[PDB]
């Protein structure tokens, strides 16, 4: 049923701006949509480097609750890594999380959900959509 | 206002009182759980809930201080 | 997880489907309804009223004679 | 998810006395906050060991409701095994319950909020915070 | 099938000296037996307690690889607690960990397993095996 | 001596070898998984490897430290 | 777990029931006969085998080049 | 159970040189030991950004076929969060694999086993070996 991976951006995005864009588009591709655990890791930072972290959880909570989060498997670290070393050999500089984020979306074969599509763009074997 | 829960085709379920009761026209919903809070919401309106409250901190970094 | 939503006791009632059901120990719910959406929260879950209620007695024996 | 596990001490405490400052970090930190089962066989001792036994048994039992009361599983005995012996090596003492306790957030990765901080600061790779 | 807990006594009673009696015993009673976390904690602490511990531990390992080794829920607990309120209204000493093994037991129904009975004598509702 | 892993019945299967076939008497047997060793044993002989191996050091602490 | 022994290609053979399934990736096996007990163990798992196998390349990246 | 994570940095030290101290470490605590995920794709990435990929992905391969490969989870993640957030309050540089790896070791309490004992000391709430 998932077919969309969201990425940090995206996801970072939504939560603080709310965009009514990106509602219509979540209530209408909700059970299709998962992120990975690296994006979560990064919207649990930001909450807790704000001054009120248990606020920003619990809104974060909400949107978890609603998603799923799918782990970052070893599969997802060989795509990665194959893709990190590509990137490499073509010079082309990709974000670290960004880097694992693409490959675990390889590895299970979902659609990158962004608002940046540029950076995912040098990335190959990867199917991109901006819901921004 | 408050309610029970009781158990029907083995598993949980809770009725709702008529001061509570959802539109007619409402015959698939979502539940969310959210800690100990389950959140139903009617199918297709699933974020509608959280994209109106669960207002987020205005110090909540609007950037992603990826290493780069 | 999405359920279906039933009738029952002359009400309109919803399942908790296995992965949203709530902790077995929770009997009585609270009901709130925000637009379309249900909030199910457990009836007497709020600190402030443990917190203000009733309150141990002078027998309670602060240390915990931790053997030791 | 869960990021705090309530030591006896602070319980005891906060059961008799209802400390203004708990309640808010109670109502700030609600529903990450959990106690061990060793926790809730040491309260229990203390309201049975009462001259009103089912009165604080009452008490007793609102606080655990609103709490998780999480089982002493294998990985917090593992924990707190390789705990004793570390402690004992370097002649450190911690009571058996404590003892135990830390194991159980160990194992977890919890932060241990108690009262007695020095005591738990024996241990090692453990969190600790005071809430009273 | 669980019917018989083996308490930490009669366990490091085995791994140490590995009785002959208790072998058929073992392979008899194969499937009826259980521990809890607390006797696993102290076997674990004699392990890492030890100069070898690699070598204690492994040892171990197959002792608990062959049973079941039970989580102390709420119900041990809370037995345990009450038990423990018992004793001090009676002036029975036990030791705390015999403490909780015993109201693990009682939590579940089963027989308590012992090379030293008068340790477990003094609690009520129990019944005692001496596979010594 | 080495062997193949094959699946029946939707599960794992270990062909063993004749040269190390067990007692023909033996048809009930007791496998024990101590980390990824599997330890097939006749059942009602599940001790008795443990029993005749394993041996552990002398430091091993015969006492129990048990506070009190 | 005790499963049930079998005969199949012409040799005695044993299941691994879930509990005790081996990880999948395990494929060859070698058997240890102690006695009436048999042992199975992963076939390649010895660290000094490779402690002493092939070694990498100088090309191998040292450094992690960890962005930052 | 296990016990170790062995962070990158250890595990591409052991690759390159076969240290015989680690050896011996590895023979006795054998079983014990594991990597996170993102510490796969990372030596992955060293095999094919290498001159000869398939000939370190072999190596690469017989490696992580002896310890055991954990999946970044959902509490990893949120644990580096917490991680991510207090090493920047304090000012203290981690790298971002490296903050990730000792999460996932946190979340599970395992000590941390690397050779860059600086860099993970900077992190709370952490047993780090050196092993080199």
């Amino acid at each position: 049923m998932l077919k969309f991976m969201l990425d940090t951006n995206i996801c970072i995005f939504t939560i603080k701006n709310k965009p009514a864009s990106v509602r219509e588009r979540f209530n209408l591709n909700q059970g299709r949509m998962c992120i990975s655990s690296v994006t979560l890791m990064e919207v649990i930072y930001g909450a807790e480097k704000s001054q009120m972290p248990e606020r920003n959880l619990a809104v974060i909570e909400g949107f978890v609750s609603r998603i799923d989060v799918l782990d970052y498997d070893a599969a997802a670290a060989t795509h990665t890594g194959q893709i990190r070393a590509e990137l490499a050999l073509q010079g082309r500089p990709v974000g670290p999380f960004d880097q694992m984020i693409a490959g675990h979306a390889r590895s299970r074969g979902l659609i990158i959900v962004t608002n940046n599509t540029r950076e995912f763009e040098r990335v190959g074997g990867l199917r991109i959509e901006d819901w921004s | 206002m408050e309610t029970t829960v009781f158990l029907s085709n083995r598993s949980q379920a809770v009725r709702l009182p008529k001061a509570v009761a959802l539109p007619e026209n409402v015959k698939r919903v979502e539940v969310i759980a959210v800690g100990r809070t389950r959140i139903i919401t009617p199918a297709g309106e699933t974020w509608d809930e959280w994209f109106d409250g669960n207002s987020v901190s205005a110090d909540f970094m609007d950037n992603r201080e990826q290493p780069g």
